[PDB]
């Protein structure tokens, strides 16, 4: 009923200065939606293909003119005249026309940008916000929550050129009563952490995700300075604020072993790394650990899930790449208990909702996530609210590539009130 | 001088109840296509 | 169909994690605009008042609930039923209702957020983009240009905790033929600069504006590594890329002297600092220097304008604070030859257009500028294009608080094509 009349793709710039794909979907009657594809750095090997040009004379080879041409040409022609409200039909047309398993013909960045822009245009045609339309697409209309955020305030790994191997150290304001209060608590701790770091003579410039990127004596020292900032900010660690990590351990898995390069190449077997992580959760209220082993180390993950899974949320990111075919095998093999949801790992909104539903049906939690390369787009805020996912990972409290998502969450909660409860700690698997 | 035309829309074809219904439209990063 | 029916203020978060004011303006026909106030760090002493709460139990005292209440209550009530297309009339109502010269009752952050949201809503009511509405407000309909950007890829001063005293070291892609090409050139140099810095073991994490924040042996070494990145990216320094600086010298003006803390507290008189800068403009193609002296050092600025003004663009930022009363005195005293346009230094769109017009009429250039604390808002892109200012300063090529403006420039240039020429080097005062 809400026909597409024009689709426009363009090459814009992401939060790291690299090209990415932006799409506009226009409907008859004037309704418009616009979205952009984010871009990972620590990309899992089974993510759908992010199509780049490889022309060394433009953007050091990282242009996206081929993906943009797919949007403007073959994708646009296939969608003119179709009903924007039929999200699954729209995504199927693009997915099938591409015809490859990993979306390597058009690029997952082309298809995703159109997929999200289309859903926004359809929401406008229905006179409703995206989160409300998403809940209708999800078959759960009017069912909302404001997500509990995990905020990455010390950056390492591929996200910063410091000596920290662990990618992300996060705080979660589970004690807050609203997402608005959670955001302030994160801001206050983040600012107190800068004072803690300067008093130790450590660097307070920020990494890709807006967290500080100091050099540390060990990876675990990040937890120590975060604990100091939480206290100096006046909050009680373990009651007002809990802790989460994204190891991105696929980035330091070498020759069957996990090697912490920043700590003199200290080496661990899969077992030993699981018990290293276990000991950190006894010293600190770490309640969530993402990608604690390599994406291929399923034997290791089965062991880690038996050892930690009853007590800790274990989030598969590169492990599952937001892909129901992989998540399904994990559920049947007792692998992890949570999935990080990145719609550019799979490339369409419809496939993303399927991953979220499969998680919830199995009792796994779903954490809606940014990528380390972001734009001013705030689609994941509407996605987390409109699926009542319960958790979001969208960066530190600095850089607008992160904070724009927090601002959209503030606006949505203002609009929804008690219709979008902030459920706090119990959202986290094992709490 | 400044020019004066035939002019304007009477009612917006994409009314937002609140601006977070479409941050892109409200902030002015994407535009309705006129006419129609 | 353009009367205001509703205005909402709210507290959102800026790019440093601090609160700021967002406003939405709704019109009877369903048209809506939304904008936010940015926030400076090296703020001039005569900027209009940024109103904050001072409640230490919230945001370390940096909440803006009082300004937000001003938006929702007295300001909104004074504007209900008014014509959003009458921008000068909307701004006058707010300015007169506040009743103070420096907008200290409601806050310039409250008045500005509404002023800008109103202009966006009126543009929508007229079925046109903001830059087109701005050109009509300006009395210059259909007159556009894409601005030449100065891109701050090494951050210092108040914007980074390194030992660099100069606030900003910038590249200008004057050789580009479109702003889209300018943006690609800047990104490429920015990425090559990372490789240059890493090879020297220098820090590549970024400061407030998205530029690298390394520690340097001297302030001038920033120009050396930048020149080195320009060459590695395959561009010709002085032909494709020129250089610009924002000293923010008011931040290191102590006891009548300019003191470079990162260089062992090396001290300069006003005259000595001017000749230190002059020698840099002979070693490097620096064609623009902003706030090379303290905001109060008008005698020094007069001398700096004699020594450098014929060859260098001299940009007043803290000197003029986007304020026609102060710019007017500078023009009459032969002080500088360019002004940095920050609308939150004065607090309304109408007063901002007045500063841009006053500069143009005197032959000064106008450089449209972000603040160090920004949001995802991209109003300044539309402002620079719709006034054909010719130049923009909106950050490094990283962090979406900067890049969102570059993306808006890309979209606008795509829409306008040849109607918005990118004029290149000749936009800069003293260049042809
Ligand atoms: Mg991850
Ligand atoms: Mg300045
Ligand atoms: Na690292
Ligand atoms: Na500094």
């Amino acid at each position: 009923m809400s026909k597409i009349v024009k689709i426009i793709g363009r090459e814009i710039i992401d939060s790291r200065g690299n090209p990415t794909v932006e799409a506009e979907v226009h409907l008859e009657g004037g309704f418009v939606g616009m979205a952009a594809a984010p871009s990972g750095a620590s990309t899992g090997s089974r993510e759908a293909l992010e199509l780049r040009d490889g022309d060394k004379s433009r953007f050091l080879g990282k242009g996206v003119t081929k993906a943009v041409a797919a949007v403007n040409g073959p994708i646009a022609q296939a969608l003119i005249g179709k009903d924007a409200k039929d999200q699954a039909g729209i995504d199927k047309i693009m997915i099938d026309l591409d015809g490859t398993e990993n979306k390597s013909k058009f690029g997952a960045n082309a298809i995703l940008a159109v997929s999200l822009a289309n859903a926004k245009a359809a929401a406008a045609a229905k006179g409703m916000p995206l989160y409300e339309h998403i809940a209708e697409l999800n078959g759960t209309p009017g069912k909302y929550s404001m997500p509990v955020p995990m905020m990455n305030i010390i950056n390492g790994g591929e996200h910063a050129d410091n000596n920290v191997d662990i990618q992300e150290f996060m705080i979660q304001p589970v004690g807050a009563k609203t997402v608005k209060e959670a955001i302030r608590m994160g801001s206050e701790v983040f600012h107190h952490l800068a004072k803690v770091l300067k008093a130790k003579g450590m660097n307070t410039a920020v990494g890709d995700e807006g967290g500080y990127a100091p050099n540390l004596g060990s990876n675990a020292e990040a937890l120590a300075v975060i604990a100091e900032a939480v206290k100096a900010a006046g909050y009680e660690l373990g009651k007002d604020i809990t802790l989460a990590m994204d190891c991105a351990a696929s980035e330091f898995y070498k020759d069957g072993k996990y090697v912490l390069a920043g700590e003199g190449n200290k080496a661990f077997t899969s077992e030993e790394f699981t018990h290293f992580l276990e000991e950190l959760t006894k010293q600190y209220p770490i309640v969530s650990i993402e990608d604690g082993l390599d994406e291929s180390d399923w034997d290791g993950f089965a062991y880690q899930t038996k050892v930690l899974g009853d007590k800790i949320q274990l989030v598969g990111d590169d492990l599952f790449v937001t892909n129901t075919k992989i998540l399904k095998e994990g559920i049947e093999k007792g692998i992890a208990n949570s999935i990080l949801i990145k719609f550019n790992q799979i490339g369409s909104l419809t496939e993303t909702l399927a991953a979220i539903k499969m998680a919830k049906d199995a009792g796994y939690t779903a954490v809606i996530s940014h990528r380390s390369g972001e734009t001013e787009d705030a689609t994941i805020a509407d996605l987390a609210v409109g699926t009542a996912a319960g958790q979001i990972k969208t960066g530190s409290m600095s850089r607008s590539d992160r904070v724009a998502k927090y601002n959209q969450l503030i606006r949505i909660e203002e609009a929804l009130g008690e219709k979008a409860p902030y459920n706090g700690r119990k959202e986290i698997k094992g709490q | 001088r400044r020019y004066r035309d035939e002019r304007y829309p009477t009612q917006s074809p994409m009314p937002l109840t609140v601006a977070c219904a479409s941050p892109e439209l409200a902030s002015g990063k994407v535009w309705i296509r006129y006419p129609i």
